[PDB]
């Protein structure tokens, strides 16, 4: 178990510098940087493994990652700051190299904050109203850890009409299917660490207005074919109404 | 005279990318280390827990020569304890290696005008390999948050490079032949025993909460503490206590080294096949026990601790794989099995499966329909002969 | 070291039966049967592991598969035998599970005919004239099968223009990548056997017209950048005009 404490982030005044610091247990191998404004994701800041670095485009020319052997710590330097650089650095430790990722890293800082002055429970969100050709991401929130097989799936309930079978995501692996009707247009992923299922829905048009809930398999199947069938799925969300214009 | 073949190991025309390092067995034979040392003109010949001088007066139960080309500056990381590309991602010594390390400048034979890239390593993987682990994969690396669907580009790239190797090259870029000659010593401290010369955690094990899935099988490490065989037996009803390579009643009286225990659970019918020379399901592509084996299988049924009403779907097994497990093997990996000759691209469908299925354990299930707790107990027998030795003996 | 001995063949009338038999010196794990017309592919017909079976939707209920406990022999019971069935058919060993495709077997059986009474060279082949929304199946076959890394990748000169990058794959992989213009239309393929890459060539418009060249790159890059560029390629094969009606 790696332990991983920063320091150096404050206040810094438009075109200015600051350098953190992060300090490491030991056995650190591949080691990163990131960054999330108030209310929004994580951000790949930068990383290094084995004296090769690795910057995000935006960004790589003004700050500098590097490493002091002996002291089993490293540095980013970041220069020439501004308004948009001003957020929470966090910094982190794993041993996959092209670490561009939250997934990638194992082990994890407390957070320096930077400013610059110029039985199981399924939680649905995110429908709505949406004109056609737009987009909309669904969430559905896991609150237990206990089954981890099967896949979580998505079911739509269209005006007038039997639930049928959307898209579904594995489980135990990243492997996905797709129902022909949204082949192409609908995605779904999940997040480990959140225990949060995702479907992303785009190109959008009237008939994909429906009820569309999420559910929870633990069985797993080889071949998806059961997976279709309501009757499979053991735990259900309360569900949510997507609505689109015509 | 039973010379050993390190013409076939140290001559070859052809050398291994380091990636998919080469390894070939040495036993039954008479080595002369010397005759090494002097047949070429090496750069590195180092040895770790055993001295150089003293090779041609020491016996070993196991031999394996290890095979590949990698850069002249890498050859620092083919020690104990070491890191970096090589180290880390494409080649691994444990820390207690017992062995030699030899090395020679290869650039005559492993150059060329244009150039050779032929000679490949591994770059990009998701996590250090194990020590003794070769990774073949040519999976497309994903260095972030989406998948990759079967196409590189911006964060998704192949995992594999090649060397360039010229002639008009730095000493430390110019190709360097690896040999590691890895041994182990005959007169072996024995870690495990009986009433002969506190006790080992047996109760840990055969009564632990959770048993794990057999495609995940769990090894635990008995070492260093006193082995209650007798107890043992009659300890519970088992349905099977088969022992192989020794003598069920002789447990106690017997000392070994190296003992390892590994649990899991299978359906009834299939407790046949964790057995060796066996095939079948279980045996092809969830747990091998190899052929010459020497060790215990004890396992027992489970039907009031494992079932439940609805069923118990969390124990798995792996149902297709492109070739079989050798033995002792473990696969954890739950990519998309290919049955077709298209690619799947991440997505599931026909010819396009999930490898793993869950095993269904409801109560009113027939016995051979049934869950058993399978542990297996592997032995390393004391005072093992000798296999390869030097002239002086 | 496996040998499959195949029993069985002939000539026979439509409506007729047949029943072929593979005898294997050694011990098998999975073992098929594929079959092959004159001048074209092997399909795959059926195959067994364990007492589990698995047919080609398209010919079961008439093909089926057995094995015999004391021969350890297997037999294909083929019935209602109509002329789309006269092939030579093949024995086939593998150690892979759902094996529906040649390159899951590692040893294969002589074959027996059944008949139904009613200095790297590249040579490139399949181009031609073709109407707009029309395919086109171009394949490049090597000779020498020295350099077994790198990558096989497709060019094209259009008229009054340079030499472009379309699409490549990998030699050592299956991992494919594509130029922007051809994305969504144009899949790359190879088959080891014969040492050949495939470039499928969909949705044509006159816009394709030009000539396209195979080439082969022999050093490895990880990134693939690289191979997006003329230079690179070692070996050329001589080019192949595709024109596409407008
Ligand atoms: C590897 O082969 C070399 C060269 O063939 C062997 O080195 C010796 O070279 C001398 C003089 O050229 C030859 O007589 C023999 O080929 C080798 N020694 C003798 C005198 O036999 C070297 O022995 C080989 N290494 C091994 C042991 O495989
Ligand atoms: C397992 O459980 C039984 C029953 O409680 C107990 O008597 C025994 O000591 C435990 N340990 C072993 C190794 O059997």
């Amino acid at each position: 178990q790696v332990q991983l404490v920063e320091s150096g982030g404050g206040l810094v005044q438009a075109g200015g510098s600051l350098r953190l610091s992060c300090a490491a247990s030991g056995r650190t191998y591949t080691m990163g940087w990131f960054r999330q404004a108030p209310g929004k994701e994580r951000e790949f800041v930068a990383a290094m493994r084995w004296s090769d670095t690795d910057y995000a485009d935006s960004l790589k020319g003004r700050f500098t990652i590097s490493r002091d052997n002996a002291n089993n710590a490293m540095y980013l330097q970041m220069n020439s700051l501004g308004p948009e650089d001003t957020a929470v650095y966090y910094c982190a430790a794993g041993e996959a190299w092209l670490a561009r990722s939250t997934h990638h890293y194992d082990y994890w800082g407390q957070g320096t904050q930077v400013t610059v002055s110029s039985q199981l429970q399924l939680v649905e969100s995110g429908g709505g109203l949406v004109q056609a050709g737009g987009s909309l991401r669904l969430s559905c929130a896991a609150s237990e850890r206990t089954f981890s097989g099967g896949v979580m799936g998505w079911f739509r309930q269209r005006p007038g009409k039997e639930r049928e079978f959307v898209a579904a995501i594995r489980w135990n692996g990243a492997s996905t299917f797709y129902a022909d009707s949204v082949k192409g247009r609908f995605t779904c992923s999940r997040d480990n660490a959140k225990n949060t299922g995702y479907l992303q829905m785009n190109s959008l048009t009237p008939e994909d207005t429906a009820v569309y809930y999420c559910a929870r398999a633990v069985r797993t199947y080889a071949s998806s074919d059961y997976y279709f069938q309501e009757r499979t799925y053991d735990y259900w969300g309360q569900g949510t109404q997507v609505t689109v214009s015509s | 005279t039973n010379l050993c073949p390190f013409g076939e190991v140290f001559n070859a025309t052809r050398f291994a990318s380091v990636y998919a390092w080469n390894r070939k067995r040495i036993s039954n034979c008479v080595a002369d280390y010397s005759v090494l040392y002097n047949s070429a003109s090496f750069s590195t010949f180092k040895c770790y827990g055993v001295s150089p001088t003293k090779l041609n007066d020491l016996c070993f139960t196991n031999v394996y020569a290890d095979s590949f080309v990698i850069r002249g500056d890498e050859v620092r990381q083919i020690a104990p304890g070491q890191t970096g590309k090589i180290a880390d991602y494409n080649y691994k010594l444990p820390d207690d290696f017992t062995g030699c390390v030899i090395a020679w400048n290869s650039n005559n034979l492993d150059s060329k005008v244009g150039g050779n890239y032929n000679y490949l390593y591994r770059l990009f993987r998701k996590s250090n390999l194990k020590p003794f682990e070769r990774d073949i994969s040519t999976e497309i690396y994903q260095a972030g948050s989406t998948p990759c669907n079967g196409v590189e580009g911006f964060n998704c790239y192949f995992p594999l490079q090649s060397y360039g190797f010229q002639p008009t090259n730095g000493v430390g870029y110019q190709p360097y032949r690896v040999v590691v000659l890895s041994f182990e010593l005959l007169h072996a401290p024995a870690t495990v025993c009986g009433p002969k010369k506190n006790l080992c955690p047996f109760g840990e094990v055969f009564n632990a909460t959770r048993f794990a899935s057999v495609y995940a099988w769990n090894r635990k490490r008995i070492s260093n503490c006193v082995a209650d065989y007798s107890v043992l037996y009659n300890s519970a009803s088992f349905s099977t206590f088969k022992c192989y390579g020794v003598s069920p009643t002789k447990l106690n009286d017997l000392c070994f080294t190296n003992v390892y225990a590994d649990s899991f659970v299978i359906r009834g019918d299939e407790v046949r096949q964790i057995a060796p020379g066996q095939t079948g399901k279980i045996a092809d592509y969830n747990y091998k026990l190899p052929d010459d084996f020497t060790g215990c299988v004890i396992a027992w049924n489970s039907n009031n601790l494992d079932s439940k009403v609805g069923g118990n779907y969390n124990y798995l097994y792996r149902l297709f794989r492109k070739s079989n497990l050798k033995p002792f093997e473990r696969d954890i990996s739950t990519e998309i099995y290919q049955a077709g000759s298209t690619p799947c691209n991440g997505v599931e469908g026909f010819n396009c499966y999930f490898p793993l299925q869950s095993y269904g354990f409801q109560p009113t299930n027939g016995v051979g329909y049934q869950p058993y707790r399978v542990v297996v107990l592997s032995f390393e027998l004391l005072h093992a002969p000798a296999t390869v030795c030097g002239p002086k003996k």
